[PDB]
RNA sequence: ACAGGUGCUGCAUGGCUGUCGUCAGCUCGUGUCGUGAGAUGUUGGGUUAAGUCCCGCAACGAGCGCAACCCUUGUCCUUAGUUACCAGGGAACUCUAAGGAUACUGCCAGUGACAAACUGGAGGAAGGCGGGGACGACGUCAAGUCAUCAUGGCCC
């Protein structure tokens, strides 16, 4: 029952990583059903594809906060998080993918006089 | 005009309000309005006396406002007589009756007020600008500090055309967070206009 | 020890001088002559002059004075630290810094700063610093002391300055001519001789020669030391 | 007596603000050079986001600027567990919000004046200023504001 906490820009993921046949269950409900995105799907399930052993451990994630592709960056954080814990000969590989760095990237503040972040009120 | 007020910038980093009560978002307004009011009548009433830092934290009810003078005989009076009187009236235009305290000055050169005090008084006396501008920066590096900034803005000598003189001595340095820097902006109404007194003093980081 | 022979300085090379050229029309008088294009000091006044010079610093050496030794060039680099040290008395041998002596009202502040730098480095100060800023604090201890390391114990004026190489050392000469304290230099055959009140004439090139007379120096300033003492009982 | 005046003058002013420009500059003390205005420092070789740093150098130092101290985000630890949370009532986790840890060109390989520095590599959540903000030097524009306020003069 080894355990990762996920993070991306505003979700947070916790995943409880267990030894069994390869079935992936999301805040209760399947990742299929939850996931309506290919491209979380696919973010969800790389690091395990990754070091191949895709059906080899039982997921159990509970995601709150964010949007619909941030937590998939979490979860799949969380899962490196959860991977790191049974086996330290994986952390090189997983590394390597880039799995083990937390994204800092963040919505950057609107600023006065500004429209956005960065966007000016153009003038003539 | 392209410089932060050194105090605001501080408040939280170095520095600590001159207010310290809570009240709700219906009770905050009032409370400051009154808070403000005290300042100026206080500022008007308690002139002769020099005063510089009046700290206003009125506890649930009461009110323990804390004036920093460097002349508590005449601010206090004969066994606390003129003290006393200043209790009866604060307390009329406040709530229940607010107990006012006085602390003690013992350098009254290191203070920024205390100094633009002196140099708007003056001025008020027909005063060359140069000499009272020099002698403030002399009589504070000689009671002990680390800088000194006085900047005289206004029609210095009686003059058409404005303009700003400005004496440091020391180090200063506005930029450093954790400087502890005294602040002052008084003005002296002279016959010829307002002149606008400015004084910065360092005091170790 | 204060005549110092000729023969010697035959041996070590203070007769060559430089190149028929480079030569300074004020250097006439004591030039023996040019011989494969390269000007030969005349020995007899060098000797001579030697011994007006080690009988300068003797009767100063008796009265507790303080002579600066200043030499900056590779030949002359080492060698004035050493001597110095032997003799007790102050030095430059990296850099003359401009003002060293005209502005030593200012150059008081760097010496009180190396000095707080030795005295905070002897008890141990560096326990309340971290890795990176006590070597900050170590790296310019050594390079303010590199620049001023015989005159953070000078105390004051010198009464008397030896250059070697008054043509590299000028800058030396013309503060010591605004301030009138006398300098006892060494001019090879290209340099200026003027606003030098003992001079030397000898080779300042050879790394020989140079260790000779900065030594020859410094065994008479050390005499003279020997002989204050008896006056103690 | 007066009060009152958003009446005039921002080209009589204070206070506040824009702006060049978050550009890397702007000066001073002493010394030295010049009859002098002035110069040097502050330039030159590199280097840097930076007058940043090192080395040279009649300069030696200093001040305001740069950087840092501040806020927020990024990982972890500690105290705490309701109105927050839910792995097995629990005190795990997420969260919440106070105090801290870490990051320092610290380590490696090279270039580089035996330098400052630069280029890549490991570890780590983060690598070289990690991302964002606040902070706006001397001064410039007789810039804006007498209608936030105060204020000299003028006027009702």
């Amino acid at each position: 029952r080894n355990y990762g906490t996920g993070r991306r820009k505003t979700s947070t993921a916790r995943v409880f990583l267990a030894k069994g046949t390869g079935s992936i269950v999301v805040n209760g409900k399947p990742l299929d059903e939850y996931f309506s995105r290919e491209t979380s799907r696919m973010v969800v399930r790389q690091p395990l594809e990754l070091l191949d052993s895709p059906t080899a451990y039982d997921l159990y994630i509970t995601v709150k906060g964010g949007g619909i592709s941030g937590q998939a960056g979490a979860i799949r954080h969380g899962i490196t998080r959860a991977l790191i814990e049974l086996d330290d000969t994986n952390k090189p590989a997983l590394k390597a993918a880039g799995f083990v760095t937390r994204d800092s990237r963040q919505v950057e503040r609107k600023k006065l006089g500004l429209r956005k972040a960065r966007k000016r009120p153009q003038f003539s | 005009g392209q410089k932060v007020h050194p105090i605001g910038i501080r408040l939280g980093v170095v520095k600590k309000h001159n207010a310290n009560w809570y009240a709700s978002p219906k009770q905050y307004s009032e409370y400051l309005i009154n808070d403000i009011q005290v300042r100026e009548y206080l500022r008007k009433k308690l002139d002769s006396a020099m005063i510089s830092n009046i700290m206003i934290e009125r506890p649930t009810g009461a009110a323990k406002i804390t004036i920093a003078t460097a002349r508590p005989g005449i601010v206090i009076g004969k066994k606390g007589e003129d003290i006393e009187r200043l209790q009866k009236e604060l307390t009329k235009m406040m709530g229940v009756p607010a107990q006012v305290n006085i602390e003690e000055i013992t350098s009254p050169d290191l203070d920024a007020r205390l100094v633009a005090d002196g140099i708007g008084s003056q001025l008020e006396r027909r005063v060359m600008f140069r000499r009272a501008m020099k002698r403030a920066v002399q009589n504070s590096m000689r009671s002990g500090a680390k800088g000194i900034k006085v900047e005289l803005s206004g029609r210095l000598g009686g003059a058409e055309i404005a303009r700003t003189e400005w004496y440091r001595e020391g180090r200063v340095p506005l930029h450093t967070l954790r400087a502890d820097i005294d602040y002052a902006s008084v003005r002296a109404e002279t016959t010829y206009g307002t002149i606008g007194v400015k004084v910065w003093i360092f005091r170790g980081e | 020890p204060t005549k110092i022979e000729m023969r010697d300085l035959l041996q070590a090379g203070a007769h060559f001088g430089h190149q028929t050229r480079f030569w300074n029309p004020k250097m006439g008088p004591y030039i023996f002559g040019a011989r494969n294009k390269i000007h030969i000091i005349n020995l007899e006044h060098t000797v001579k002059a030697f011994n007006e010079a080690l009988n300068y610093v003797n009767g100063l050496a008796s009265k507790k004075n303080k002579v600066l030794f200043v030499g900056t060039k590779r030949a002359a680099s080492g060698i004035i630290a050493e001597q110095a040290t032997r003799a007790g008395m102050p030095y430059v041998d990296h850099r003359w810094l401009g003002g060293m002596l005209t502005n030593w009202k200012t150059l008081r502040q760097s010496i009180n700063r190396l000095k707080e730098l030795e005295k905070q480095a002897e008890d141990g100060t560096f326990a309340k610093l971290t890795k990176r800023e006590a070597l900050e604090r170590t790296r310019d201890m050594q390079k303010l002391e590199r620049s001023l390391g015989g005159i953070k114990d000078m105390g004051g004026l010198p009464d008397a300055i030896f250059v070697v190489d008054v043509d590299h050392e000028a800058i030396a000469i013309k503060e010591a001519k605004n301030l009138g304290i006398p300098v006892i230099g060494i001019v090879d055959t290209n340099s200026n001789p003027d606003n030098v009140d003992y001079i030397i004439p000898a080779n300042d090139d050879a790394i020989r020669a140079v260790s000779l007379y900065v030594t020859a120096m410094a065994d008479a300033i050390i005499a003279g030391k020997e002989y204050a003492q008896t006056q103690a009982s």
